[PDB]
Order: C-alpha cells, then structure tokens, then sequence
C-alpha cells in the first residue's frame, strides 16, 4: 500500500483538461515537503514533469499546484502523446524515504468491436500429445475486454492464459488467449469456442475437430 | 548526462544480482543516485539512494537487509546489489540523478534506461514452432514453450511486412512463454507463394524455420 | 533550480522545523553544517515521533545547505558531527532532556535564518 493514493485511471479526450490527485497525511505532502510528479511513457523511463510543486523543468500544458494534503497535476488541452503513467513523489518524514504513489494511467479517447481468429491445435501438436486452441483479438478500443471458452456449451476455466490488453501500432489494441487441452480432451468434445466481449457486443469464434 | 545501466539478468530464486549505473559527462559523485524498481503492471518504488561523494546510502525500510547502494567516483559508477532474490523481485531496476546537486527535494532529472531483472527458476530452452495453417486469408506460427524471453519473428526473412501481426507472449502456469505471429494474405495466393515464419530464440541460440501450408 | 529558490526553501524548511518545536511543547555553511550534524546524534539517543521527525528534517535541512555551499564554488564535506560514551556527556551538563536539546536546536535554527539571510561565508 503505497503512502500516496492516487487515482487508478483518468481519462479524457483530445483536447479536454484531465486532473490528476495525490493525497497522503501531515508527514509526507503536509508539513511543508513538496510533491513531484513524473510523466512515464509506454515502455520508457521516468521523466520528471514538475518537481517542488508547480515548477517545470515541459510544455505549459502541464501545471501543478498544493494544497493541505493533496497535490494535483493538470493537464490542459490533452493531446495523444501526454497518454501514459503519472507518478507523485514525496518525502515521507516517518518512514525517512521520497516515496511514491500508486500511478494514474491516462487515456487518451472512437470505439471499435473487435475482430477475432481462433486457430484450433496443430497435427505435429497432437502428434508432441499437446493441444492449443489459439484465440487472437486485434483491431478494438478501448481496452475492456473479456474472454471465455466453452467445450460443447460449457465453460471452461481450467487451462486458459489470456493477457491484458496491449497497444498496437496503430494505436488501439490487441490480446491473446490459449486453451491448453490433451489431444483426448481435444477430439472428445465437438466444438470449442472463444467468446470476445467488448463494449457489450461479444464476437465468438468456434472450432471443432 | 546520461546514466548507463547494465544488461538484463535472469536470475533463481536465493541467487544474488548486481546491477551498475555509469555516467556518460557528469560530476557523478557531487549528485545523488536513487534506486527504484518497478515491477510489471505495478509502480515506481523507491528503494533508496546515496551521494558518491560522501559515501553513505539511504535504504527504503521495506528493502533493507536485502539491498546494497555503493558509488565508485573514480569510474563514476553506482552499485545496487540484492541478494536472497524471490518471486516477487522480478522487476525493472532504474537508477536516477536528482536535479540538483546533493538532494533529492527538488526531484530526479536524470533516469536511466532500466534493467530488467527476472527471477524464476525456469531454465533455458528453446520454443516448439507449431503451424497455424490457413477475400483474406490468415496464417500463422505458435512459438510455444520458451524460456526466458525474447523471441523474435519475420517471415519469409523480411521480405513479407504487409499485414503481420506478432502478439505478446504469455507466461503459462508451467514457467515458459508461449508466443504467436499470424499474417493476412489473400487467399488466391496460397497455391502459388510460399510463406514461412523465421523464428528467433537468442537466450537458448535456437532459430528455426516453418513453413505453413494449407 | 535557481540558487534563490534554493535559499527560499532552505529558510522555510527551517520555519518548519521552528515552528514544529514549538508545537512539541552557527555562522558560515561548514559551521552549520557541523552544529546540525551533532544535533542529529543528539537526536537519534532519544527517540519518539517528534525527535525521529526532526532528525530526518534536518538531513534534509544539511542537503539543502550542501546545495548551496556547491553553489558557492565551495567544498565542505558531510560533518562527522562528534568525536565520541553519550549517556555521560548528555545527562550532565550537556542535553539528554528532550525539551532542552529541542529548545536549543530551535536557537540554533533561529541563529542560522539570519546568517542565511547574511549571505554567509562557507
């Protein structure tokens, strides 16, 4: 439990402005010490974005300011690039450390269904006595989405990986989810299927042996 | 400035690590160099700092007995050693030069590039590439069955770009990663041209070459 | 950082911790710097919430005071502080009363704002 509390995610869309919290008690943010806040970008390191409360080191679309026990960082006319972690960092006087808070993931905001492909397991697979059902999901925004099997109509939760999902490059995203059976398993039902649920409108994919 | 990090290191469980942080045109030690690792999906932790010049380091209470911060001034270089590693350290390592000289209340301005270090008792070995046979057709290859991360895959070795689509692995409950890599071609073509996936697996030197036929 | 913003914030850091002792209840850098030091061992012999709090304030309050003898074009290494058994020394004719040491640690600040204010020497 991290010492600072932040939001978990903000969102907004181009051109919006988006207000980002870091609260704690008198040790940290109180009693005079100041809060920084870094911009982490997908698969970089942390830059600092402000640092003693308001100063820059920046764009002027970003700005800080402090008050009692909270810190807030703002971000005026939100762009595609400002889409990223936001960490507040404070020096807490009881634990003697500059700490920070949990991460605030800014999205940047037009919603899109996914489209899904399900490849059933391969002969040398069953041949190695192994079987993978392969459902691939690509091309949807926003990120929310949910993943079921289902061997001849019922679920299946035994046996499944399935990943958060990431950023394409064309700024949307993707995900993956395996079934692993036996060959046994695999050939002694009549369809398998993956059911993709995105903004509530499900695209399911079947396959049978 | 610039601060350099050591390469990635897979490591087992009660092993040690030691990752270093190098300067590239700074008076290293008049600053002050802070740790903070951050694990996958989770955020930034301060795990301490130390001024080189002065020789003495600062641990967060939750790593302390385990974390180790030294400087050498003359190579300009900062040291975090953690012994005892678990499960839970798996985590990218940055180091960081404050802003301004010997303190951090005013932040840190100078991160490096991270180094990512993995504890799992997994060994080495190589994927099992699987076809995923085939007005679009899709193709594919299922890189199963590998340790540690990366793999890197192309097909037809570079010459085919146009609609391929390379997923990020998973990490199955058995400790290996499972990768797959479809492409979109049409569906006239299958009979005529060949496509081939070219997989790459540095850590265990294993590559192979596939090809998916309908 | 401009040195001024560092000035500024080294004697607000200080009205803090004033005005945290209060609530409980030298001359050039290197001297500051050394008086601070010994405080800090004073401190740390008698600990609770307050004299935990004050202590890592004034690490702080050094590296903020380190931060501008740099500024200066001048060197004074981390103060050793003492030459060091504490007991002794504190209980007689010394601190060891936590009001006591307190009160002249909130001399010693109220000292160092002016000299701050003097643009001291280093």
């Amino acid at each position: 439990q991290s010492v600072l509390t932040q939001p978990p995610s903000v969102s907004g869309a181009p051109g919006q402005r988006v207000t980002i919290s870091c609260t704690g008690g008198n040790s940290n943010i109180g009693a005079g010490y100041h809060v920084h806040w870094y911009q982490q970008l997908p698969g970089a390191a942390p830059k600092l974005l402000i640092y003693g409360d308001t100063n820059r080191p920046v764009p002027d679309r970003f700005s800080g300011s402090q008050s009692g026990t909270s810190a807030s960082l703002a971000i005026t006319g939100l762009q595609a690039d400002d889409e990223a972690d936001y960490y507040c960092q404070s020096y807490d006087r009881s634990r003697g450390g500059w700490f920070f808070g949990g991460g605030t993931q800014l999205t940047v905001l037009p919603k899109a269904a996914p489209s899904v492909t399900l490849f059933p397991p391969s002969s040398e697979e069953l041949q190695a006595n192994k079987a993978t059902l392969v459902c691939l999901v690509s091309d949807f925004y926003p990120g929310a989405v949910t993943v079921a099997w289902k061997a001849d109509g019922s679920p299946v939760k035994v046996g499944v990986e399935t990943t958060k999902p990431s950023k394409q490059s064309n700024n949307k995203y993707a995900a993956s989810s395996y079934l692993s059976l036996t060959p046994e398993q695999w050939k002694s039902h009549r369809s398998y299927s993956c059911r993709v649920t995105h903004e509530g409108s499900t695209v399911e994919k079947t396959v049978a042996p | 400035v610039q601060l350099v990090q050591s390469g990635a290191e897979v490591k087992k469980p009660g092993s040690s690590v030691k990752v270093s942080c190098k300067a590239s045109g700074g008076t290293f030690s008049s600053y002050a160099i802070s740790w903070v690792r951050q694990a996958p999906g989770q955020g930034l932790e301060w795990m301490g700092g130390i001024i080189p010049i002065f020789g003495t380091a600062n641990y967060a209470q939750k790593f302390q007995g385990r974390v180790t911060i030294t400087a050498d001034e003359s190579t300009s270089t900062a040291y975090m050693e953690l012994s005892s590693l678990r499960s839970e350290d798996t985590a990218v390592y940055y180091c960081a030069r404050s802003q301004v000289p010997s303190s951090y209340y005013y932040g840190m301005d100078v991160w490096g590039q991270g180094t990512m270090v993995t504890v799992s008792s997994a060994s080495t070995k190589g994927p099992s590439v699987f076809p995923l046979a085939p007005g679009t057709a899709a193709l594919g290859c299922l890189v199963k069955d590998y340790f540690p991360e990366p793999v890197t895959v192309s097909w037809n070795s570079g010459a085919l770009t146009s609609g391929v689509h390379t997923f990020p692995a998973v990490l199955q409950s058995s400790g290996l990663y499972s990768l797959s890599s479809v492409v979109t071609v049409p569906s006239s073509s299958l009979g005529t041209q060949t496509y081939i996936c070219n997989v790459n697996h540095k850590p265990s030197n294993t590559k192979v070459d596939k090809k998916v036929e309908p | 950082v401009p040195i001024q913003k560092v000035q500024d914030d080294t004697k607000t850091l200080i009205k803090t911790i004033v005005t945290r002792i209060n609530d409980i209840s030298i001359l050039t850098l290197s001297k500051m710097d050394q008086t601070l030091a010994v405080y800090q061992q004073i401190l740390t012999s008698m600990p609770s919430r307050n004299v935990i709090q004050i202590s890592n304030d004034l690490e702080n309050l050094r590296d903020l005071l380190h931060v501008l003898a740099f500024s200066k074009s001048c060197h004074l290494p981390e103060a050793s502080g003492l030459e060091t058994s504490l007991g002794g020394v504190l209980e007689a004719s010394g601190y060891s009363t936590e009001v006591v040491a307190l009160s002249r640690l909130q001399g010693s600040l109220q000292d160092m704002l002016w000299q701050l204010d003097l643009s001291p020497g280093c």
